[PDB]
RNA sequence: CGGCUACCCACCCGACCCGUCUUGAAACACGGACCAAGGAGUCUAACACGUGCGCGAGUCGGGGGCUCGCACGAAAGCCGC
RNA sequence: GAGGGCGUGAAACCGUUAAGAGGUAAACGGGUGGGGUCCGCGCAGUCCGCCCGGAGGAUUCAACCCGGCGGCGGGUCCGG
């Protein structure tokens, strides 16, 4: 959430829950245990303020000064799609599948 | 992003049981037990799985919708089939083969349905 | 990371990775840099040539404050000022030139390098090498001193 | 008591990890593979009203 | 870059007409090395001298 | 006569002795666990005949039949119903075995669910009333 | 006994890339597939340079990557770099050229697009040129790495030209005995 | 969740203050709940105990519907003694049996001026 | 009826008591009566090199300041005139 | 089988019972044999699963269409 107004008093003692602001994020809260992918519930003003706070790849972040979004290594990365697109399979040798085991 | 999700989930994920020997994926919509890539239920855009009906009679089949991801309330559409075991085995064969939807894992769905029907009968 | 340390793997061996015969005791050769003339000269010479002796005049109370003269090259000389200026001043405007003041950026002495484009400029610095002065008069700009 | 307890991370990596964790929170197959229960939950990135 | 819409769920749980475009942080790359590394070093930051 | 799994051959073990530590017979402050003798004089390291045999990679068992019970299954430990139901697909090669700290009240429910799913449980009749 | 020949068959090559990075592992999967299904040696070299470590993928500079494409016959050929690209501050004017490389920096992408170019990543490079037709592979300055100016037979004895280790390059630090003729000897 | 910086979550300090609290705190610790009809009548959850109440046991070996009178209160042992609850020894001498006052339901009070004042403070604070 | 087993016994052959200094140990070389618990390459600074990550001719906030007094907050976040 | 230094009670060691053994001090490794405790197996009656040809009843699919929902796959990129 952003703009604290009393949501902390409401959600505070429901057990196991985490209440956490936008402009002060935590890796220790957004990925507890060093595993990625913690479930999250957002808010309207928070979810609008995210793109102001980190930007797109086209415009820089406005609230954080020198920071852009990261570079992206593989642009499209469905490996099955890439291998079964015709541009690769035009240029493949052959499926060689005879086993040719040991002959006594 | 299926391979990204696989390179994150293939180790260090939840479920995953490694106990005295080999790994058992134990995903809650899976065909076989093997933590493998072809037999994956969470990650793929198109997935097939079977489960027992809570009534006790018949086999329910869960097929992923493909119409929208990021919406798991509607992502899995479920049907119930209660037949003479041969008509339901042929029915799941038709529903896999005559659709484009996962031409692999025919026999995974078939063997799991066959085992659950034999376990269900006496 | 004691679990990744070598020492946890080295258990069960008697000498713990220092030999039975040699026996790492306390301080075999000495301490620190013992024997710089006497018995480590084959290391000190052949691995640190010049370690012993005096060379220069003795200068007392030196300040690294009076001799402060950073350098800037004719490669870097453009990007002290935004590239919009060199584009507009290079778009055949008139005989005029932009003034690039390196003392604003924090550089006192302009050294010469290569590749100065033909676009004429005016550079203000405290010091100039005759290389860079020749390069500026060759591209057609001028040298200006300050104080 | 002078053991090197605290460690410093670069701020760009501190922000990179936040971006990576938020990006991993968007995919449904990742977060079910941690152990939450999103089986009967609407959309992944939940966004309620400001009345909350 | 594919930027879908997200429908804002009301407090009753029904999707309203209000829609916010998904920000690019939910399209950022996903790096478990860097998440695990920075998580380790921040856990090292969260402790005291301890029984000496 | 329970379930009779798939084709399991005549297993060979290459030695069935679980090799003893040198001079563990002479003392009782040396437990029976193997440990590589690294002495400078030790006859076990010098491999004199008539002394004990060091374990090494030659004694290893066949990869076809590694971790095989004599009944013909490979063992797999289990605590409860879901981890029993993971073996619903592969029962004819992998037997289940209920952990030691499972109580009897849940243990009989596990063995009953295993009897429905036809999965071999190697200790089914222990800890009952 | 069999071989009185020594044992030194096991080559010290890098089979799996030692990094744990997921995107690099996926590129390894794809280019290993291409190197065993296409029989083009370009795929072999790209696969080995993807295996290769952080040091031996040194960053290309934009001016050198311009100069190697200003050579006669390489205008339409895409300059492919394994490793990263740094933007250069030296040169002013950049031509149109297409570059496929890992992790191009922000200012370098900026001035390539200001020149009007097109960059690509290796998935797009595979979808365009699987045998790598019309591609020129470039390499970075490995010996320009500053650690390689400490390595020689000595730091001083047959002139050696190899920069001894010292704290601060001034007077009174390693200048006196054996570096000048009036004090003892000279090299 | 604890929000004061001047009260302990600490197990050692809590057990130590518990087993060494003096008598005028041990009175507050040895407290009993009132029966639900009496809490309807008086609007108060709990009270300290004294020598002269009428007491029913809710759990133990001695359970249910035996409304007897307390006789002694060992605050040193955190134990009250009830008049009906007995047990013989080997030698045929009866002895009271220890009941902690959390397992105790009060059915009648002893009315006194300070008990009226405490009861009125409870009702006024519950408001 | 089948059974390996750290059960016991029989028999044939091999079979010297371990640790270390040592060119040489079964040594008429030294230490060890037996058993349980404790018991030894840690930490900091500095340097060199290899490795992994981020940014890139830059990079680094490790010193301060900024946020409401909230367990986890001695955290985390931000500064860039 | 918690009896006032009293939870759990290991080893060295000792007593007793049960088994076996005894001239080259005892102990060990390889190889077997004999006995014992105990496990499994049902003890010349133990194999199972599928398909096909035969002897019974009891059900209702299916083949065919109607009705309905959901999903697959493509097209005018129609409608946006
Ligand atoms: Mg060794
Ligand atoms: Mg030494
Ligand atoms: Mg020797
Ligand atoms: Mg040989
Ligand atoms: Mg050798
Ligand atoms: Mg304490
Ligand atoms: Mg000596
Ligand atoms: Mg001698
Ligand atoms: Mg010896
Ligand atoms: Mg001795
Ligand atoms: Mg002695
Ligand atoms: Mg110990
Ligand atoms: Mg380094
Ligand atoms: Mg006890
Ligand atoms: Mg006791
Ligand atoms: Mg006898």
């Amino acid at each position: 959430y952003n703009e604290d107004n009393g949501i902390i008093k409401a959600f505070r003692n429901i057990p196991g829950i985490t209440l956490l602001n936008v402009s002060k994020l935590n890796i220790l809260k957004l990925a507890p245990g060093g595993h990625v992918g913690r479930f999250c519930i957002w808010t309207e003003s928070a979810f609008r303020k995210l793109d102001e706070l980190y930007g797109t790849w086209r415009k820089a972040a406005s609230l954080k000064s020198n920071y852009n979004l990261p570079m992206h290594k593989m642009i499209n990365t469905d490996l099955s799609r890439i291998l079964k697109s015709p541009e690769i399979q035009r240029a493949l040798r052959a499926p060689r599948k005879k086993i040719h085991r040991r002959v006594l | 992003s299926a391979h990204l999700q696989w390179m994150v989930v293939r180790n260090c994920s939840s479920f995953l049981i490694k106990r005295n020997k080999q790994t058992y994926s134990t995903e809650p919509n899976n065909l076989k037990a093997r933590n493998s890539f072809r037999y994956n239920g969470l990650i793929h855009r198109k997935t097939v799985g079977v489960e027992p009906a809570a009534d006790g009679k018949g086999v329910v089949v869960v097929i992923k919708r493909r119409s929208g991801q990021r919406k798991p309330a509607t992502s899995y559409v479920r049907t119930t089939i209660n037949k003479n075991a041969r008509a339901t085995l042929s029915s799941i064969r038709h529903m896999i083969r005559k659709n484009k939807y996962r031409p692999d894992l025919r026999m995974a769905a078939i063997r799991r349905a066959s085992a659950i029907l034999r376990s269900q009968k006496p | 990371p004691s679990r990744l340390r070598k020492t946890r793997k080295l258990r069960g061996h008697v000498s713990h990775g220092h030999g039975r015969i040699g026996k790492h005791r306390k301080h075999p050769g000495g301490r620190g840099n013992a024997g710089g003339l006497h018995h480590h000269r084959i290391n000190f010479d052949k691995y640190h040539p010049g370690y012993f002796g005096k060379v220069g005049m003795k200068h007392y109370h030196l300040k690294r404050n009076q001799s402060f003269c950073p350098t800037v090259n004719l490669d870097k000389l453009w990007t002290l000022v935004s590239e919009q200026t060199r584009v507009n001043a290079a778009k055949n405007k008139t005989g005029a030139a932009p003034i690039i003041d390196v003392v604003r950026s924090g550089y006192y002495k302009v050294l010469g390098k290569g590749k100065l484009p033909k676009q004429p400029v005016i550079v203000k610095a405290k010091f100039f090498s005759r290389r860079a002065e020749e390069k500026i008069k060759s591209v057609g700009g001028a040298c200006v001193l300050v104080a | 008591t002078w053991r090197r307890w605290h460690r410093r991370v670069n701020t760009t990596q501190k922000r990179y990890a936040i971006c990576s964790a938020l990006a991993a929170s968007a995919l449904p197959a990742l977060v079910m593979s941690k152990g939450h229960r999103i089986e009967e939950v609407p959309e992944l990135p939940l966004v309620v009203e400001d009345k909350v | 870059c594919a930027r879908p819409l997200i429908s804002v769920y009301s407090e009753k749980g029904e999707s309203s007409g209000k829609n916010v475009t998904l920000p690019a942080v939910f399209k950022a790359p996903i790096r478990p090395d860097i998440v695990n590394f920075v998580h380790t070093n921040l856990r090292k930051n969260n402790r005291q001298p301890y029984a000496v | 006569a329970a379930l009779r799994p798939l084709v399991k051959p005549k297993i060979v073990k290459k030695r069935t002795k679980k090799f003893i530590r040198h001079q563990s017979d002479r003392y009782v402050k040396i437990k029976r666990n193997w440990r590589k003798p690294r002495g400078i004089d030790n006859r076990v390291r010098r491999r004199f005949k008539g002394q004990i045999l060091m374990p090494n990679i030659g004694y290893g068992s066949n990869k076809k039949t590694k971790h095989m019970l004599p009944s013909g299954f490979r063992k797999f430990l289990v605590h409860n119903v879901k981890e029993l139901e993971v073996l619903l697909m592969c029962n004819k090669s992998y037997c289940a075995e209920i952990a030691h700290n499972v109580s009897s009240k849940n243990r009989k429910a596990i063995v009953e669910r295993a009897a429905q799913l036809a999965i071999r449980v190697t200790n089914p009749n222990a800890r009952l009333r | 006994g069999v071989d009185i020949r020594h044992n030194k068959d096991r080559k010290v090559r890098r089979k799996e890339p030692k990094s744990q990075d997921i995107y690099l592992r996926l590129l390894v999967k794809l280019y290993r597939f291409l190197a065993r299904r296409t029989n083009s040696t370009f795929n072999q070299v790209v696969l080995k340079r993807l295996f290769m470590s952080r040091t031996n993928r040194p960053p290309l500079s934009l001016s050198r990557m311009i100069r190697k494409m200003k050579l006669p016959g390489r205008e339409n050929k895409t300059a492919v770099v394994v490793g990263t690209i740094t933007d250069d501050v030296r040169v002013q004017e950049v031509p149109k050229l297409k570059v496929c490389a890992l992790r191009v920096t922000s200012r370098a992408r900026s001035r390539i697009l200001r020149a009007g170019g097109k960059i690509l990543t290796f998935d797009q490079l595979a979808l365009d040129s699987p045998k790598g037709c019309g591609t020129v592979l470039l390499s970075g300055p490995r010996k320009g790495r500053e650690v390689y100016r400490h390595f020689g037979k000595a730091p001083g004895t047959p002139h050696s030209h190899t920069k001894p280790y010292v704290r601060s390059k001034g007077r009174k630090f390693e200048r006196a005995r054996g570096r000048r003729a009036s004090r003892g000897y000279k090299n | 969740m604890k929000f004061n910086p001047f009260v302990t979550s600490d197990r050692s300090k809590n057990r130590k203050r518990h087993f060494n609290a003096p008598s005028h705190i041990r009175r507050k610790i040895m407290s009993s709940p009132l029966s639900k009809e009496l809490r309807q009548k008086y609007n108060v959850r709990s009270m300290p105990i004294r020598k002269d109440d009428e007491v029913q046991v809710v759990r133990g070996h001695y359970k249910g519907q035996q409304i007897g009178k307390v006789v002694q209160v060992y605050r040193k042992k955190y134990v009250i003694y009830i008049e009906r609850v007995q047990r013989e020894k080997a030698n045929g001498t009866t002895v009271h049996v220890g009941i902690h006052p959390s397992k105790v339901v009060i059915t009648r009070l002893k009315l006194d001026k300070d008990r009226k004042k405490i009861l009125e403070r409870k009702a006024k604070s519950r408001q």
